[PDB]
RNA sequence: AUUGUUGAUUUUGUGGGUGGUGGUGCAU
């Protein structure tokens, strides 16, 4: 066996040097051909020769432009059977509930545990408004019932696909939208309770769709409100608290 | 990136006469309209990759 | 049939036979090679040097090529075929073309006779 | 004939190309596309002895530099022939990995590729294995919708052959925004297979690949056909429908809205 | 836009289907 191994290793080395030698001669001629390139190319240029489409080729070119003149159809995918859709929907529901049970029992998604967090804790045209005031200016002249219309348009006018950076703008708009929902609740609405009911829930529905895609921006704003409200409570106590603060906690439960 | 590089190649006088500021490649396949890039020591064709001396 | 309407079909017929040079670079290359049969140029070109260059080349004594005047580059680009078509059928995402030069007519049409007659 | 000094030089180059595997190609080789008589120069470099590595680098060089009309001849005379020869001569009838990349690089110029590789192949007795290998190359690399639609319109009008059906299926699978003229041609191609006066195509036996291609068109372009066309396609299914694929085609066609 | 001069073939942002020159047996 060992003798057979030594022969195999010897043969492999024997071929490797041959390939390397083959590569070595390979570069040598290529260098020679490069050196003799100018001499060769000159004679070719001295001997360069002096200066109808197939009917099939004619047809293909004709097809290309006529297809260009034509309108373009949209593509579609296969329709899943109702049983498949129900099976897929049931599977997604089963996965989501299982994750909820795990999170309930202490599963933390960085998949850590609550015990980990307890280390050292005790020892120590349409404009997209980047700020809440900007949204008010855009909706300043509109009626209360028109707010869902303008808010929805801003989302449509700045979808992610339309241009670069729209994700960030919509992300901030999610934070701005939340402050608007809380802001309206503070304002008096006993005069037009029906109108306020049609706008407040409608804006919440829009916020839910945004939160599905931009929970991170919403999460940052939500935590900021908690700190701001805490700071106001330190000074004014119950006078800081308002109806919107009750609304705000309700929205968090939804989203 | 270069903008309006074609404009730089040609100069138009007040009477509308057009003068070529760069030499054209002699390779027939390149033919006319193929212009040699002017380097310090050589003239280079972008189509044929041929090299010519500046004062040839 | 207006002259502008005549050019619309004429340019499209040139496209079907790959007979148009689109762009300043290809237009200049076509003219200097003697392959240019007709020149379409835009009046609203911001840089007058472009107008001077094509006018001088199109007016060279060796190869006198007819020249046409176009108000807007965008419509010339639409004739050049740069833009694409919608579900509605209207042109969208159209690209402005400052200069278009015809190399091959492709097919003889009455509209080609009219534009030549206008120049004569 | 070329100068006798040149033929020796390019004869030496051909020897290098026979066994070339990596590194830099000879400088004389790289300037062949510029030459007017590159067909003669390429002949002395003995292409059918080019190593698979050379074919790939050659395809990059010539497709980028040559004109559309000339790049066609390179694809048709060299790449296509080498593609066919390798499949025929290989023991397992597979295609070498480097040649497989060469076809992809030729596809960078869609006009030359379709009229130089695809149409000549299907029109010159293409076999099933050749179609499948080429179909995979067409399946993986991106082709423009406009050019792809023109090719699809081309294949649909050709006489029916299982090899041609494969290319028809691949283009449909790509999920292009087919122009409505192309969609009408797709309907007509499948329409001509229904029994009525008609040619043999009505009575010709249909492999599964035809049904799979017909299913794909139903799956993707059901919403882009007229109601009258939908009736004709349904008329085709009842007459020529497959045992298993036919019911699914009927489901997809009925689920679509008329344009 | 982009290729290596070239001309819309690409590049960018957002979505997004795909196991496939896959094997292995079975039934003319
Ligand atoms: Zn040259």
């Amino acid at each position: 066996k060992a003798e057979v191994m030594k022969e195999v290793i010897a043969k492999s080395k024997f071929y490797k040097q041959e390939r390397q030698k083959a590569q070595g001669i390979m570069e040598d001629q290529i260098d020679n051909l490069d050196d003799n390139f100018e001499d060769v190319m000159s004679e070719l240029m001295m001997t360069q020769p002096k200066k109808p489409k197939t009917d099939l080729d004619k047809e293909y070119d004709i097809k290309v432009k006529e297809l260009q003149l034509d309108k373009r159809a949209a593509p579609s995918d296969r329709t899943k059977t109702e049983e498949e859709k129900n099976a897929e929907a049931e599977e997604k529901k089963r996965e989501l509930e299982q994750q909820r049970l795990d999170r309930m029992n202490g599963m933390i998604e960085l998949e850590r545990g609550v015990e980990d967090l307890d280390d050292g804790f005790w020892e120590n045209s349409i404009s997209c408004p980047r700020t809440h005031d900007a949204l008010l200016d855009q909706v300043k002249k509109l009626d209360l019932d028109d707010h869902p219309k303008i808010v929805k348009n801003i989302i449509k006018a700045y979808q992610p696909k339309l241009a670069e950076g729209n994700k960030e703008k919509l992300g901030k708009f999610t934070a701005v939208l939340l402050r608007h929902i809380i802001f309206l609740s503070n304002q008096n609405y006993l005069k037009n309770v029906q109108s306020f009911k049609r706008t407040q829930n409608a804006l919440i529905s829009i916020l839910k769709s945004l939160s599905e895609k931009y929970n991170r921006e919403l999460s940052e704003e939500c935590r900021d409100y908690i700190n701001e409200m805490q700071a106001r409570y330190k000074k004014n106590h119950f006078d800081a608290l308002s109806n919107g603060d009750l609304v705000f906690f309700s929205i968090i439960g939804i989203l | 990136k270069v903008k309006l590089a074609v404009l730089s190649y040609y100069k138009v006088d007040a009477e509308g006469k057009v003068t070529k500021l760069r030499r054209e490649c002699s390779n027939p396949t390149c033919g006319a309209g193929v212009f040699l890039a002017n380097h310090k020591d050589r003239l280079y064709c972008g189509k044929c990759h041929s090299v010519y001396k500046v004062n040839a | 049939v207006t002259i502008e309407d005549a050019l619309k079909v004429v340019l499209r017929t040139a496209l079907v036979h790959d007979g148009l040079a689109r762009g300043l670079r290809e237009s200049t290359k076509a003219l200097t090679r003697g392959e240019a049969l007709l020149v379409v140029l835009v009046s609203s070109v911001t840089e007058a040097n472009i107008i001077k260059l094509v006018e001088g080349l199109a007016n060279d004594p060796e190869n006198k090529v007819p020249l046409i005047k176009v108000a807007d580059a965008k419509q010339l680009g639409e004739w050049a075929g740069l833009g694409k078509i919608d579900r509605e059928g209207n042109a969208r995402k159209v690209v402005g073309a400052s200069v278009v030069v015809v190399k091959n007519w492709g097919a003889e049409t009455d509209e080609l006779s009219m534009i030549m007659e206008h120049f004569s | 004939a070329l100068p006798e000094k040149v033929i020796k030089a390019y004869t030496t180059v051909g020897s290098i190309l026979k066994t070339w595997t990596h590194g830099k190609l000879p400088k004389l080789f790289k300037v062949i596309p510029s030459l007017r008589n590159w067909q003669d120069v390429i002949y002395v470099t003995n292409p059918e002895e080019w190593s698979p590595h050379v074919v790939y680098e050659a395809t990059k060089l010539f497709v980028s530099n040559l004109t559309a009309k000339e790049s066609q001849k390179f694809i048709n005379l060299i790449l296509l022939e080498r593609f066919r020869d390798n499949i025929e001569t290989s023991e397992d009838h597979s295609l070498n990995y480097h040649i497989y990349r060469a076809v992809k690089k030729s596809l960078y110029k869609p006009s030359a590729f379709f009229k130089g590789f695809l149409f000549p192949l299907v029109e010159t007795g293409c076999n099933v294995r050749e179609a499948t290998i080429a179909g995979s190359v067409l399946a993986k690399v991106s082709v423009p919708a406009l050019h792809s639609s023109a090719a699809l319109s081309y294949l649909l009008r050709l006489p029916f052959s299982p090899p041609t059906t494969v290319f028809i299926k691949i283009l449909l699978d790509k999920k292009y925004a087919l122009p409505y003229q192309t969609v009408d041609d797709c309907v007509y191609y499948f329409m001509r297979f229904r029994i009525l006066s008609n040619g043999e195509d009505a009575t010709r036996v249909l492999p599964v690949i035809w049904h799979k291609a017909f299913l794909t068109f139903a799956q993707r372009y059901k919403n882009d056909i007229t109601q009258d066309q939908r009736d004709f396609l349904l008329e085709t299914v009842r007459q020529r429908g497959h045992k298993d694929i036919g019911p699914e085609i009927r489901r997809e066609l009925l689920a679509g809205a008329s344009r």
